[PDB]
């Protein structure tokens, strides 16, 4: 019946420096409280057993402390392989919680994305469907929110984002945001446009098109 | 070398049953229990149950219980996870992990992707992100309503690597995925050099190479 709380959601730091990351458990228990690693592609794996103890063959930077429900685990000096998401967990009885997961990602200079949008092409449609493509590229940090307006109004329900991992050279994230509609929803309208508020950004950027122009 | 092997990824339609397995190896499987762990795409863990494999002595998370059936084979050390009817939110990788005194999972499998919709194999349609200020332009192909994962997308036989970004899928609503792929070229290089997106789709055996133009 506990709850454990990780802290902070995504840690952003460069290989070098040293991580501190933090587990707090809603309950005090008497169960052992472990560290678990999953790198990007990977299953997770055992870091820490018992809040200080290191696993079989983890290295000597990795440690853990704590006691009753707050918990930390540092890193002394990053290494690229650390880059990863990081999970506690602490038996409550017969019940097995986890943390909801820290994100450790590397921290580079803000860069503010390159904003391009793409009207439906005419083959799609022909098949009755019409999906509008914004693309943000090459931005840091990943927060980004993105609005579609049709004819200046709010858009909700009707998009999908996708996001790429942090780029191994430039560690910079792309992302996509598709708005779908019918073709008879999207020749009913003229202003397509997507919305772009990023940190990078002085002010929020607008990409648009007014439907059927070269 | 201790390890825990699960069976192949599975693709399954909502409603039908499916019993995937963890093989142990390298250490006596009746001593310690395994648990079953879930992590649905985006997400972090969920424990799901546990099982003694000596006597079959099985434990379920309450969300689970009466959803799920962990069981094991002791004689040739392999628990087991079933469904009777999945669901479409069952999509998700399953770890079978090993539990110790230490109250810790020491040891992963490396998991079993489950992957359920009512879509039947189907091969993508494959749309341009036409390229239509500044020495930069934007392309691409939007690769929709394919089924299952994975789709592989190269730019002109892959000579094009610089600038691509191919995003994650993500599984639309209808249970079909979409991406989008895209590269970011020198816009003065629209006139003189030819584009193309060579989009392959194992499953239906599909190839499609797709010239995108301004």
């Amino acid at each position: 019946e506990i709850v454990l709380t990780q802290s902070p959601a995504t840690l952003s730091l460069s290989p070098g420096e040293r991580a501190t990351l933090s587990c707090r458990a809603s309950q005090s228990v008497s169960s052992y409280l472990a560290w678990y690693q999953q790198k990007p592609g990977q299953a997770p794996r055992l870091l820490i057993y018992d809040a200080s103890n290191r696993a079989t063959g983890i290295p000597a930077r990795f440690s853990g402390s704590g006691s009753g429900t707050d918990f930390t685990l540092t890193i002394s000096s990053l290494e690229p392989e650390d880059f990863a998401v990081y999970y506690c967990q602490q038996r409550s009885n017969w019940m097995f919680p986890f943390g909801q997961g820290t994100k450790l990602e590397i921290k580079r200079t803000v860069a503010a994305p390159s904003v391009f949008i793409f009207p439906p092409s005419d083959e799609q449609l022909k098949s009755g469907t019409a999906s509008v493509v914004c693309l943000l590229n090459n931005f840091y940090p990943r927060e980004a929110k993105v609005q579609w307006k049709v004819d200046n109004a709010l858009q909700s329900g009707n998009s999908q984002e996708s996001v790429t991992e942090q780029d191994s050279k430039d560690s910079t994230y792309s992302l996509s945001s598709t708005l779908t509609l019918s073709k008879a929803d999207y020749e009913k309208h003229k202003v397509y446009a997507c919305e772009v508020t990023h940190q990078g950004l002085s002010s929020p950027v607008t990409k648009s098109f007014n439907r059927g122009e070269c | 070398e201790v390890q825990l092997v699960q069976s192949g990824a599975e693709v399954k339609k909502p409603g039908e049953s499916l019993k995937i397995s963890c093989k142990g190896s390298g250490y006596s499987f009746t001593s310690y229990w395994i648990g079953w762990v879930r992590q649905m795409p985006g997400k972090g863990l969920e424990w799901m149950g546990i099982i003694y494999p000596s006597d079959s002595d099985t434990r379920y998370s309450p969300s689970f219980q009466g959803q799920v059936t962990i069981s094991a084979d002791k004689s040739i050390s392999t628990a087991y996870l079933q469904w009777s009817s999945l669901k479409a939110s069952d999509t998700a990788m399953y770890y079978c992990a090993r539990y110790t005194n230490w109250d810790a999972f020491d040891i992963w499998g490396q998991g079993t992707m489950v992957t359920v919709s009512s879509a039947s194999t189907k091969g993508p349609s494959v749309f341009p992100l036409a390229p239509s200020s500044g020495g930069t332009a934007a392309l691409g192909c939007l690769v929709k309503d394919y089924f299952p994962e994975p789709v592989t997308v190269s730019w002109n036989s892959g000579a094009l690597t610089s600038g691509v970004h191919t995003f994650p899928a993500v599984l639309q609503s209808s249970g079909l995925y979409s991406l989008s792929s895209v590269v970011t070229v020198p816009s003065s290089s629209l006139g003189t050099q030819t584009y193309i997106c060579n989009v392959n789709h194992k499953p239906s055996n599909t190839k499609v190479d797709k010239r995108v133009e301004p």
